[PDB]
């Protein structure tokens, strides 16, 4: 029982080892996004400065 | 994989290497040109691994490996690297064999001679091109831009060529080239970030170097009032995250680095400038060519998207041009990528289709051929 | 009892020997690196009474016996011991004769060249095997573990090494090894049992000793608020049955003993414990590569089997290393035995066919053949 | 002890110390730039026993302490400990209280800024000195060497700067810097000598190996043939008196330590080495300047000791050179101390007295005034 319980237990945490992997991996692709979309966001922002300064 | 058999366009320099079909409007691969190898010994068995890497395989496995570029200051002094470089570019990225179809690379004006005398030699011999056109890249740069008439200034990573061109003419004796280049800047680059504590000495960290200067840099309109204020003030730095998870911020360096394009004593350089040597290009060209030119300095090649740069230029140059004159830049969104887009205008000419080599023409005469067949 | 010459493997380290046949999952025997000789007379009828006995028969009679490991720290200087130790298991356990199979070996990069040179030199003149290999225990670790990238942290019985491997390479200048181990973790314990009022000094009572810590101790991923209860409470206490009956419990002591990998001045060392070694082994690394040896600490060797070892090598890295990246340790139930994995691994795969050295070799060449192929 | 308010001159490395007064030939102690603290709990009462010790205080009572360098890589991280070592070196040493004399300090150009910001602030906020100067490594070695011109290749202790000067001025753009040092050649031989059977880890252990090093170990002109025989022949050993009776024997170890300057893949790094950077140097000048730089390669600092050094220096460079022209090494008697002399020479010459910065100066500027007064 305390091995079925532990292969259950290493499972509840391979499975939330798994879903947080999933997220971890979204948190690193979301994330990479994040800071694509604000370097996109800086990047317009920039472009939006000179912009301006070109209207 | 194309169902076509047209002109293959390859810009391959010093630094990045951009190549697609001709007729299209954006190259298809997109690769540095590096060949890299391991600076260890290997010790697990049966990992596979590379004798050397090639293109993006080479900076993907870069934490092991010294990379190498084939090209210097525009010239190929290896060529075996090229063959890989070409043959990766071509055949596993652009999905096409030069066999059945002509293919265009390209150079400056004063590149040294034996750099066309190459490229039409590798792939006439080792791909087998049924054609060959070495071409100008201020002719690329023109095409482009939808212009016949302006002074390319064209950045390069190794060289800046500089060429006046009135009505498709070149006007020569005004070229005014410079060895102030891309790479120069980030070697710079290095330098100041060492002054800051963070000393960058390897491949991975000369990597970085143009990674954060790529990303972080700038010109402004103004460096002198810029660093007077960036100097002063931490509202200026920008950090930037290195492989590791560690950063670093960066304050005036942040300009300090593009700033020796219009400085280039800031790396031992005897040179006034790039907008100066525009300047001088227009000024040795005729009295009836000068207006047109200084209407149309014209952009090509990278550094072009610093922010401020389009705009640094033009009030450079306009400050050293006469009164009455309009001075304009163009710098078009084809920046950096204007002599593949020229390539790939100039290869679906109508009035081109009788300007490569032929394997034929090549093969009676050898590769001194591109001298008188291309320029 | 085996049906093909596959290679032999035998970790033989200063703790326990770990033998069986390549290809396999797991040691056919496991013996205690040891040879025993009396230092009294027997007295009673029915007794035995060897002048020597090795690995468990020197254990099982250790009442009466010196225990000698032929490993002092990482290297093999008593060869002869060697040698009896190797003839038991292969022929009582493994029931082979080395001169019908091929024979795999351990140790690491930095450990002294006596050690791959002489185990090399009987292997082939005292036992007639057809061929030698000596292997990396890193090496082997990452093969059992699924890694080719990581830090192999060897936390042996005389030694620990620690050698990082990245894509199948080796690092060796980020190699940090350490006089930290295994028997020296028990020798803290029979100093602070002698503190509690069950001294422990001969052989058969640093053998006892080794059974409890074994048994009874614990890492503790918080030291001092551990301590803090169990040096209050006797609940946190655990019994071992001594061999005349008496029993001994264990309080906070029980950490103090592999508290010692995380605090080395525990037993007078100059070391802040395995955790400093991991994480210098990763910073001596480039950059690129750094990223990808704090996500992979791998487990090698025994000591691995504390409750809160894992835990704590995470936490003890997470908190020295850099934000954003992944620290991570590679901690499976194949702990204490990933190096023999990892030699049923390497000397089964086809590739390291080609990495043997042959008996003709050996016989043309001498040990220092072992140096011309291993590593 | 002092007849006259001169400069007192110090260079303070990561290796050593060497401090006199301006105006000498030599510096009049040499301190390691150590400070070394027990690591060990005192059990008898009324001992004394310092909480901390300097210099050679430091390494007199190393046997009980760590002892720890506030410098790296040429840059005080640690001001604390510094503080500590030049009170030490100023008042007991040199008898002189800064309070009352100038002080000259120095660093290598690329040497990140704020070690020169606190050379500064820590002599003129700590110690009152009435002024100072923080001078030019490069340039202290070329007055002591009695040159105006050369390649200066300051290879000390923590890192090598590397930079070319003609007729007096830098060329900036031509500097090498490299991680290549005396303390990585150190670290290498404990490696090799792990190899040999004798493990070095310790402080006291590690400052033997440093010792080793610095008395038995050799480049060797021909790397080649000295390894050929060096390890096979015991003719080519050379004995060390290890600190407790007990001898080493070091073979082809013996000048594999030092053969890390031409080969710094020995320690990990990316680099082909000491010649090749001075080449560099040389080679990145002006076509005008290149023809006496290459007559005039300058050493500076220590490492420059080795029994063939610089006959390798030498060799390597003229087998470079596009022959023609001399190539020569500059290795005065003036080694080790090159800097130290220069630092003398320079603080007394007229012509540098306007060069000092003033308490009153500093006080209204702040620390940053060494950048506006020193370089
Ligand atoms: N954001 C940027 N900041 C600085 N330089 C840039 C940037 N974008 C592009 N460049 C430069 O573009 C160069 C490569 O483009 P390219 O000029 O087309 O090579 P080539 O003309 O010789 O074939 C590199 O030196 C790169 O650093
Ligand atoms: N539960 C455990 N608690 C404490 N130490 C352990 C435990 N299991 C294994 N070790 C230790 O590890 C060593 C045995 O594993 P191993 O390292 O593979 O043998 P070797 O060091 O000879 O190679 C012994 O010193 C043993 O005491
Ligand atoms: N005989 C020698 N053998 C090996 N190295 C030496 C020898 N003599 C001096 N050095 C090295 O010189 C270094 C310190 O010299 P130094 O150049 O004055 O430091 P720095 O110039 O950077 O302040 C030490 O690492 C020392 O080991």
């Amino acid at each position: 029982d305390a091995q079925e319980k532990l292969e259950l237990a290493e499972k509840k945490a391979t499975d939330a080892e798994a879903d947080v992997a999933s997220l971890n991996r979204r948190i690193q692709l979301v994330e990479e996004e994040l800071d694509r979309a604000q370097e996109r966001l800086a990047t317009a922002l920039q472009k939006l400065e000179e912009a301006e300064k070109a209207a | 994989d194309e169902d076509e058999t047209t002109a293959l366009v390859c810009d391959n320099g010093s630094g990045l290497v951009k190549a697609g079909f001709a007729g299209d409007d954006a190259p298809r691969a997109v690769f540095p040109s590096i060949v890299g190898r391991p600076r260890h010994q290997g010790v697990m068995v049966g990992m596979g691994q590379k004798d050397s890497y090639v293109g993006d395989e080479a900076q993907s496995k870069r934490g092991i490996l010294t990379l190498k570029y084939p090209i210097e200051h525009g010239i190929i002094t290896n060529w075996d690297d090229m063959e890989k470089i070409w043959h990766h570019t071509f055949y596993n990225e652009l999905r096409v064999a030069p066999e059945e179809h002509p293919t265009l690379l390209t150079e400056a004006p004063l590149n040294p001679k034996a750099n066309r005398e190459k490229m039409t030699q590798i792939m006439f011999e080792t791909f087998n091109v049924p054609a060959m056109y070495v071409a100008i890249q201020a002719v690329l740069s023109l095409y482009a831009s939808g212009r016949t008439t302006g002074i390319v200034l064209d950045s390069g990573d190794g060289v800046t060529h500089n060429v006046p061109i009135y009505e498709g003419y070149a006007l020569p004796h005004a070229i005014m080239r410079l060895d102030l280049a891309g790479r120069d800047l980030t070697d710079y680059l290095m330098k100041i970030l060492t002054e800051r504590g963070y000393s960058f000495v390897t491949t991975a960290e000369r990597e970085i170097v143009r990674d954060i200067k790529e990303k972080l840099c700038y010109v402004a309109l103004d460096f002198e009032n810029e660093m007077a204020t960036a100097a002063s003030s931490s509202s200026l730095e920008k950090s930037y995250e290195l492989p590791d998870g560690q950063v670093i911020t960066i304050g005036n360096e942040r300009f300090r680095c593009p700033e020796t394009l219009f400085q280039p004593s800031f790396i031992g350089m005897e040179s006034a400038g790039i907008h100066e040597t525009t300047y001088n290009s227009i000024m040795k060209c005729d009295i009836d060519i000068r207006k047109d030119l200084y209407a149309n300095n014209v952009m090509s090649g990278g550094t072009t998207m610093y922010p401020g740069i389009a705009d640094r230029m033009q009030k450079e140059i306009t400050a050293l041009a006469p009164s009455t004159m309009k001075i304009k830049i163009i710098a078009p969104p084809e920046r950096k990528y204007s002599v593949w887009i020229g390539g790939s205008i100039l290869a679906s000419l109508s009035t081109f289709q009788q300007m490569w080599i032929t394997k034929q023409e090549y093969d009676e005469a050898g590769p001194s051929i591109v001298h008188r067949k291309c320029f």
